[PDB]
RNA sequence: GCGCCGGAGCCUCGGUUGGCCUCGGAUAGCCGGUCCCCCGCCGGGGUCCGGUGCGGAGAGCCCUUCGUCCCGGGAAACGGGGCGGCCGGAAAGGGGGCCGCCCUCUCGCCCGUCACGCACCGCACGUUCGUGGGGAACCUGGCGCUAAACCAUUCGUAGACGAC
RNA sequence: UUGGUAAGCAGAACUGGCGCUGCGGGAUGAACCGAACGCCGGGUUAAGGCGCCCGAUGCCGACGCUCAUCAGACCCCAGAAA
RNA sequence: GCGGUGCGCCGCGACCGGCUCCGGGACGGCUGGGAAGGCCCGGCGGGGAAGGUGGCCCGGGGGCCCCGGGUGUUACAGCCCG
């Protein structure tokens, strides 16, 4: 039932750390418990362990014994950014952050569309509840 | 300021702690749902810990030193009062705060929270055995596990249905979406900037 | 150390057709049915290819302690397979 | 011995006073692998007092510096030949490791034995450190790194932080 | 109107293994469990609120039966929140857990 | 703290209140004026202590004030009456006040709204 | 002379500043809809479709009070306030649902136009559940009621005295 | 180091201590460690800990070891062999 | 009006000095007159392997695409030493 194996050759989402918010690829495995870039937010290659990531089921064929040209290539090539504004979680961590930085301003302003939403629900519901009890009685 | 805690899958002193630092802070605790309590070790450690529990006695009269309590609330308020200073007029406070009993009754009709730092996937390896307190209090004494049960199935019968109710509302709330969809338009693009539906 | 992988195919035939859900499969074939729980030894089942032809077995990081316990419930599962498909049949006699 | 953080290379050189008698002492070089370069010219006159006859007061010191590795990118399968005292007896091992820098796989060495075996590195000493091609490795937690052909997932995913929320309503599932 | 102060709770004071120091006083507010968190509350005022028997006079109303304790909060204490305080009188073991008000009015923005 | 933005009244006894603020005085207290429909505030000297900004900062280039006014004119000399120069000067600078209120849409609401915790609502976590 | 439901007043006391009213269990596997196909007096059994760092996200939902005049735009008139029946209701009984009506207007809420309020002029206990709990009398509508225990008198099946 | 086979036994060479000295830790404690004393306010430490009993590891700590059908929790100090 | 002493009660604000704790930024030397890092398979230019890369063969899972095992030193990719 696993579905995101650990490839080498991945791309994975650094959760938190030094680069916190940026996405790099498995290049090796050495030791059990640390793995070892990201070409497009400069990430220099260091070693990371995998408490730190979060996988993606993306994954191409390259050797890992090249450099970070080829990596920058691939990377290039296969254009992960535009698959990762079209993945939902993505879209998602940009309105909690929206949802942090709201202006109170703009917050008393969707207080009173959600006061207005939520008298429309209680017109709209109702009208449905009425037309349940006319379906039932 | 009324928090009940659920105890299915809870350990004994990693909830116990965290419960007695919670209560002294100030903070009414309702404990409820105590049957699904289990203790890493094997059959033979956990039974003979409650045998050494019984050995320790007192020799002259039984009736006026320690009582064994076959509930499982009792035992927990045991180890709750051996852990906190009860001599203390905090402690006694404490004893007022904390409320604790077994099974569901009158409040069940309410959520509950989780404590995750004493969850046994979090704390204990999958691997370890372990040993039910309802049966070594049915072996010990305890006659109230067939009535318990009988009343514990009667409110998953009433929440089975209500739930379903509550799932036929679901559908109303989302088809009323797409009926009325012409004028909260200009009201769905305007949350949507900020972020709430996505 | 953990062994990252140790599997175990097992081959089972046209006849023994198995439904796996979680850690409960059930087993049927030309007599008899008979259901075992899976659930204490927390492994990996994978039911792969058309029409259901092999059953795969899977124990993830696991020692040497714990890597023994994975070919026993493999004869368990065959003895069972052979108990639906053929049977068991024990003669015995008396001493005086 | 203290065992503060990673460790450092020191290439360490030293003699003797220039007597009347011999025009130089022979002069000698050690890579001292030490957290600083107070313990390292410290082994370094424990190890000359223990082969040569010299002393601290009747010597000198010549050079004590850092040189860092020139492949830090590629990996290397060091063997470490371990010289250690046991509580019983003294007794001798070799053990193997699979790291990029010398530094950090000789950190990883006084963990691992003192995990394994209790080790007191007061009196362990290290006689030789070599890199080991892949067809030559002897153990078969090292040889299983070497798959390039390899696609396994994770078997759990524990988490932390739980003393931040301190409440939840539903059971969070650890299967990623 | 509303509510105009945070959920502040008097911990407990300074104290070793056995002796201890009132002078010293350890709150905690609810919803901050770092360090790095409670730096906002540097400087904010806090007050003991209670009542008592008799009727003291308020500057601007008619006398009532309640009384304050005023202080302020120096700096923090521990690493998973804490936060430590002075009063102008040493409150008394009677004041042992119980709601306080957080005066936000010394505002450093 | 710049001239424009919007303040929460504290010390008053119109406590809770968004007011906008018009200008430095010489003498050092913030004089601070809000819409005399919509706020219901006068003239009123604050402390920058005792003043919490909000970051919402509205053009405030063609505004003017007058000379006449000082640190002075706002004494509390004893019995309150309302003068005549008062109100006339409060309607002066609602009169400025007005027209940017008034294109700035959804303002009023905002103006005439207290502000009120409620549950879950600890300031230091989010921002305003 | 005592009590069940609805005034002018008076002592004493403690925490408070909105509720979260709910299936279940898996954790090396689940949540939510159609359920075309069967068992079941309307629920499960599979089949399918989206999600899985969970948006059917408790890091979440709803209430939001500065007030009042007038003209408008969607909004809505089937709605808001209350009286009379019908059910639900006991592990430690809720002040819950619906329908007709004696009664009321298109006002509540979301945006535009205008006016007013002791604007108390720089320093603080404001903001609340409050027909809050306990004790005493003074008043007035509807409605009922005229009790028992102890000391002692006879008892030994009781028994130092009580006590039975 | 002597006398005893060994003791909380006796008798001797060097330093420090109670007696003449309390505080902090070691649960309670003549000798253990650190450090020695006028009365207060501020900042900061040794010895020591940071699941609770009381202030802190509630570090998004690492390495690996151990399942016991009588584990483990500290120098004096309160239990062990082949 | 100038100077000096003091308040019947409760509090707040401001500037100046001293003692502490913390945060945001900017500049410069040394190394092997730093190892290494990205840009023009940098061109010419000789050689070598395996965690065996293109390709070849063997066997089975899908109606023409993938797996495990050998052949191989560049090949529709890397790669270390001049």
């Amino acid at each position: 039932v696993f579905r995101r194996f650990v490839e080498v050759g991945r791309v994975a989402y650094v959760s938190f750390g030094p680069h916190a918010g940026k996405l790099v690829a498995i290049v090796d495995v050495i030791d059990q418990n640390r793995a070892l870039d990201g070409p497009c937010t400069r990430v220099r290659r260091q070693a990371m362990p995998f408490k730190c990531m979060q996988l993606t089921d993306f994954i191409l064929k390259f050797p890992h014994s090249a450099r970070q040209k080829y990596v920058r290539k691939a990377w290039e090539k296969a254009d992960i950014n535009t698959k990762w504004a079209a993945t939902r979680w993505a879209k998602k961590i940009e309105a909690r952050e929206r949802k942090a930085k709201m202006t109170d301003f703009d917050r008393y302003k969707v207080m009173k569309a959600k006061k207005m939403r939520n008298r429309i629900i209680k017109n709209e519901v109702k009208k449905l509840q009425r037309a349940a009890l006319l379906k039932a009685s | 300021q009324v928090l009940v805690l659920d105890g299915r899958g809870h350990l004994l002193g990693r909830l116990a702690a965290i419960v007695a630092k919670q209560v002294l802070l100030g903070r009414k605790v309702v404990v409820v749902r105590c049957e699904g309590i289990n203790i890493s070790g094997n059959f033979y450690r956990n039974k003979l810990k409650y045998l050494a529990f019984l050995r320790k006695r007192m020799n002259t009269n039984p009736s006026r030193g320690p009582y064994h309590f076959r509930a499982p609330s009792r035992i927990f308020w045991r180890t709750v009062r051996g852990m906190l200073p009860h001599k203390t007029k905090r402690g006694q406070a404490a004893l007022d705060r904390l409320k604790v009993f077994d099974g569901i009754p009158p409040y069940d009709k309410k959520k509950r929270m989780v404590v995750p730092a004493a969850l046994k996937v979090v704390r204990l390896k999958p691997t370890r055995k372990f040993a039910y307190l309802g049966r070594l209090a049915h072996e010990v004494g305890w006659k109230y596990q067939a009535v318990t049960a009988t009343l514990e199935e009667k409110r998953k019968e009433k929440a089975k249905i209500h739930y379903r109710k509550k799932k036929q509302l679901m559908r109303l709330r989302k088809q009323a979406e797409k009926n009325v969809e012409k004028k909260i338009s200009k009201f769905t693009d305007v949350l949507k900037t900020h972020g709430l539906l996505v | 150390m953990k062994t990252i992988l140790s599997n175990q195919t097992v081959d089972i035939p046209e006849n023994v057709d198995i439904s796996l859900k979680g850690r409960t499969v059930i087993v049927k074939g030309p007599r008899g049915t008979l259901r075992r729980d899976f659930n204490h030894i927390n492994v990996e089942l994978s039911l792969l290819g058309k029409k259901k032809k092999r059953l795969r077995v899977d124990k993830w990081w696991g020692n040497r302690k714990e890597l023994a316990t994975v070919r026993t419930i493999c004869s368990h599962v065959q003895n069972m397979i052979k108990g639906v498909t053929l049977g068991f049949r024990y003669k015995m006699r008396s001493v005086y | 011995m203290k065992a503060s953080g990673t460790l450092r290379e020191y290439k360490v050189v030293g003699r003797c006073l220039p007597t009347p008698k011999c025009r130089t002492p022979p002069l000698y070089r050690m890579r001292i692998f030490a957290p600083n370069h107070v313990v390292a010219k410290s082994r370094f006159w424990y190890f000359v007092s223990q082969l040569k006859k010299m002393k601290k007061s009747s010597g000198e010191i010549v050079y004590c510096g850092q040189v860092f590795e020139k492949s830090p990118l590629r990996v290397k399968n060091f063997g470490i030949w371990l010289r250690y005292d046991s509580r019983s007896g003294t007794h001798n091992m070799y053990r193997e490791y699979r790291d990029l820098t010398t530094a950090g796989a000789v950190t990883q060495c006084y963990r691992d034995m003192g995990a394994r075996h209790r080790a007191r590195a007061h009196s362990i000493q290290i006689m030789k450190v070599e890199e080991i091609a892949a067809s030559k490795c002897r153990r078969p937690a090292v040889k299983q790194f070497h798959d390039s052909k390899i696609k396994f997932p994770l078997p759990h995913r524990v988490l932390r932080r739980q003393h931040k929320p301190r409440f939840t309503t539903k059971r969070p599932n650890t299967f990623f | 109107s509303g509510r105009l102060w945070c959920k502040a709770i008097f911990a407990g004071y300074k104290r070793g293994l056995r002796n201890q120091r009132e002078h010293t006083a350890l709150l905690k507010i609810e919803g901050v469990y770092a360090r790095d968190e409670t730096e906002f509350y540097l400087g904010k005022r806090c007050a003991y609120v209670y009542k008592a028997k008799n009727n003291t006079v308020t500057p601007g109303g008619k006398p009532n039966k309640t009384r304050v304790i005023w202080g302020k909060v120096t700096r923090a204490h521990g690493n998973s929140g804490m936060v430590r305080a002075k009063f102008r009188s040493n409150l008394p073991a009677k004041a042992i857990g119980h709601r306080i008000r957080v005066m936000l009015y010394p505002s450093r923005i | 703290i710049t001239p424009g933005t919007i303040l929460i009244i504290l010390t008053g006894r119109h406590r809770g209140k968004r007011v906008v603020f018009l200008k430095q005085l010489s003498s050092g207290l913030l004089l601070v004026t809000g819409p005399l429909s919509l706020n219901r505030v006068p003239l009123r000297r604050t402390h920058q202590k005792f003043v919490i900004a909000t970051s919402t900062k509205i053009d405030i280039s063609g505004v003017k004030i007058p000379k006449h006014l000082t640190d002075a004119y706002f004494k509390k000399k004893k019995k309150y009456e309302i003068t005549e120069q008062r109100k006339v000067d409060q309607k002066a600078v609602d009169s400025q006040i007005l027209p940017k209120i008034k294109a700035v849409p959804q303002l009023q609401g905002y103006l005439r709204s207290v502000f009120a915790l409620t549950n879950g609502v600890y300031p230091h976590k989010l921002v305003f």
